[PDB]
């Protein structure tokens, strides 16, 4: 259950607005598919139809901001999937070397609107790494993904 | 004044000569004889109030 | 407890200027809010502004200017208990938003607190909110609990409270604990006043908070107050001017370190109470002489006042100048030095064996609020 | 294209998974701190906590001991003498002996339990630790009691 801060509320409000200047307002299934295409999931018809059907409080289809926001709040709190996990690890890597350093973890934190400290980075390295190399390669990263997906 | 002193002396004395735990047969041997700490009348009169 | 096998304790850091309420097992208290009780200034002037019994916390700071901000807790000692019942009412229904009877209550008390203070919480809490169990802990004891220690002095200092609390083998010695109202509130009030000295407007509650945060970042304690007088007067490096986006370019010279030095030279603001280093030194000397070896060598800093850069060095040297040189001085200022009260409270409440120490509802109904004495330490 | 470089959509899984890693490390930090202080406290030990609560309930007799006739009665010098002596001793010395007896009984029970379990001998280290800090428990209880006596006087 991922709650939305002010940063993400503003970003999602602007994103929902990014669909309709024509005044319709009620964004659609294909536009939500475009939203998770920007999110880099594996967007197929089943996800679109099932999620919109189960979040439509009456069967609107052309989802408004309220139920759209509720649906994406449910999606964020829901379980992740491996193909976009790998795509997002490529996002993680600044050089696509498959590794994360102390400074790489710091910049990853700051990408989120979350400014952090060094002690956090050393403790992350010591915990999730097997030789404290400041290089979180593929197997270490997938290992920490298992540990943090077994919540 | 001296009888007030006598009654306060009774207060302090009966707060002081209770049989302390650190004196009995089954508890001194757990430490090395007499432990260090606080004495009833000592702290009673150390509190300036 | 912390999980839901036995319901998690309502861990509430009842500070002097900031109250942190939450649940055990967590590290960040879910209800972080100041220790003020805002009440409506009037009735016929704020129609539509949400008249209530009392605004609480950030809601107490919602109308931060046009509310009768009544202080329940001043320097640790709680001045009114109808405030807490309104604090609690806004806690379990507007801050934690969970029915109080669901979970036991954990409250933090300033050391050297009179008996009627604790009993009134027990009296009010059961009659209005009717929890089935709770337990009231000490602010400094939980601060040591977050620091991972159970033996040694705790210097917990919120907004106004400051208690040097020597603890041996788990017991805080009330004969030795020294009360001190000198804390960051007085220092911020000094920084409030000494910004007049450079010609910069600071008189409102909005300016009260801006200066407070400035103190928490910039006001670093002077390790040896004499040379900072020399450097600030022989150079402009300490005569720094800090920018605020509100349109007030404020200059502080020796003013920077003068604000936090009062913890060690109280006499500049007129305060004649012994400084926190002297308060620590005198307090431990009230204990047994031998246990002072690890008491002076356990100094842990906690509370809102402890958001002070460069504090550990001044703590150790001043205590070293007071305490015997051979006797060790372990001044510790962990990053939890503001959340230590709640973190340790969550840590203590998360103990599995700690799940029979709570006072049952029937126990209060029979023995009254004095049931705390039957389960105090 | 408009939604391709939005900050939150670029950061969606990066932030969510990195935050999962972050919170996992925070919670294990909390776990180790909690454990390494839990093995530093009397409350954790099941041999120590319940008898400690019993001591809490039993010591409350110190508070109810008037060491003198704390009344403004119309005494004489001698009348003051006998009534103040009576309230000094006859209604206090029994309380002293009773509290001494109950404390010695409770601590003897604790010591006998731990030492007989040691003679009978994971939990082995815990029992050995309790046997070791028997003395610390006794001393702390005694200092609590002396503090109470000082406050009462």
């Amino acid at each position: 259950r991922v709650g939305l801060t002010e940063e993400q509320k503003q970003e999602i409000r602007e994103a929902f607005d990014l669909f309709d200047t024509d005044g319709s307002g009620t964004i659609d299934a294909k536009e939500l598919k475009v939203a998770m295409r920007a999110l880099g999931f594996e967007p197929k018809k089943e996800e679109i139809k099932k999620m919109i059907s189960e979040i439509d409080k009456d069967g609107s289809g052309t989802i408004d901001f309220e139920e759209f926001l509720t649906m994406m709040t449910a999606k964020m709190g829901e379980r992740d999937s491996r193909e976009e996990i790998l795509k997002a690890f490529r996002l993680f890597d600044d050089d696509n070397s498959g590794t994360i350093t102390i400074k790489d973890l710091r910049r990853v934190a700051k990408e989120l609107g979350e400014n952090l400290t060094e002690e956090e980075l050393q403790e992350m390295i010591a915990e999730a790494d097997r030789n404290d190399d400041n290089e979180i390669d593929e197997d270490e990263f997938i290992r920490i993904m298992k540990k943090t997906s077994l919540f | 004044l001296d009888e007030l002193n006598n009654m306060m002396e009774g207060i302090i004395a009966l707060a002081q000569q209770a049989p302390r735990l650190i004196f009995m047969r089954a508890f001194t041997q757990y430490f090395e004889g007499k432990p260090s700490g606080l004495n009833p009348a000592s702290v009673i009169r150390a509190s300036p109030y | 407890m912390a999980d839901e096998g036995e319901v998690s304790a309502l861990v509430c850091d009842n500070g002097s200027g900031m109250v942190k309420a939450g649940f055990a097992g967590d590290d960040a208290p879910r209800a972080v809010f100041p220790s003020i009780v805002g009440r409506p200034r009037h009735t016929g002037v704020m129609v539509g502004m949400g008249q209530k019994d009392s605004y609480v916390g950030d809601e107490a700071q919602s109308k931060r200017g046009i509310l009768t901000l009544r202080y329940p807790i001043e320097h640790g000692i709680v001045t009114n208990w109808d405030d807490m019942e309104k604090i609690w009412h806004h806690t379990f229904f507007n801050e934690l938003r969970v029915a109080p009877e669901e979970h036991p209550v954990l409250l933090t008390e300033a050391p050297l607190n009179p008996k009627a203070n604790r009993e009134k919480m027990t009296q009010i809490m059961f009659e209005t909110f009717n929890v089935p169990a709770m337990y009231v802990a000490i602010q400094a004891v939980l601060s040591l609990y977050a620091s991972g220690r159970t033996t040694g002095i705790v210097l917990d200092s919120g907004d106004g409270v400051t208690h040097t609390v020597p603890i041996y083998e788990g017991y805080a010695l009330p004969h030795a604990i020294l009360r001190l109202d000198l804390a960051g509130r007085d220092l911020t009030d000094y920084l409030m006043k000494i910004l007049m000295e450079r010609g910069y407007s600071f008189t409102t509650t909005a300016e009260r908070e801006i200066v407070r945060d400035i103190k928490e970042k910039l006001c670093y304690v002077a390790l040896d107050f004499e040379q900072e007088m020399a450097t600030a007067l022989s150079s402009s490096a300490l005569e720094k001017t800090y920018e605020l986006p509100d349109g007030q370019m404020i200059t502080i010279g020796n003013e920077r370190f003068r604000c936090p030095e009062v913890l060690f030279n109280p006499n500049m603001i007129g305060m004649e109470a012994v400084g926190i280093h002297d308060t620590t030194f005198n307090s431990i000397m009230k204990c047994d002489v031998d246990i002072r070896k690890d008491l002076y060598n356990n100094i842990v800093l906690s509370g809102g006042t402890t958001m002070f850069p460069g504090i550990a060095d001044r703590m150790s040297k001043e205590i070293t100048a007071l305490a015997p040189s051979a006797m060790k001085i372990k001044v510790v200022a962990p990053p939890e030095r503001k959340y230590s009260v709640w973190i340790g409270g969550s840590i203590l409440a998360s103990l599995s064996t700690f799940q029979q120490m709570w006072i049952a509802k029937s126990e209060y109904d029979e023995s009254g609020p004095s049931i705390v004495h039957r389960k105090c330490f | 294209d408009l939604i391709s470089a939005i900050g939150f959509f670029r950061n969606y899984l990066t932030g969510r998974c990195f935050r999962r890693w972050l919170k996992a490390v925070r919670q294990k930090n909390f776990n180790k701190v909690r454990s390494k202080i839990q093995d530093s406290l009397f409350l954790a030990k099941p041999t120590f906590c319940p008898h400690l609560v019993e001591i809490f309930a039993a010591v409350d007799e110190i508070r109810n001991t008037p060491f003198a006739s704390n009344n403004q009665q119309l005494y004489l010098l001698q009348d003051y003498a006998e009534l103040q002596v009576s309230t000094r001793e006859h209604k206090a010395k029994p309380a002293l002996e009773a509290i001494v007896e109950k404390v010695q009984k409770v601590l003897e029970r604790v010591c006998r339990e731990v030492q007989k379990q040691a003679r009978l001998y994971q939990n082995f280290a815990r029992v050995m630790r309790e046997v070791t800090m028997l003395g610390a428990f006794i001393r702390l209880a005694d200092y609590l009691f002396v503090e109470g006596v000082i406050s009462r006087a």
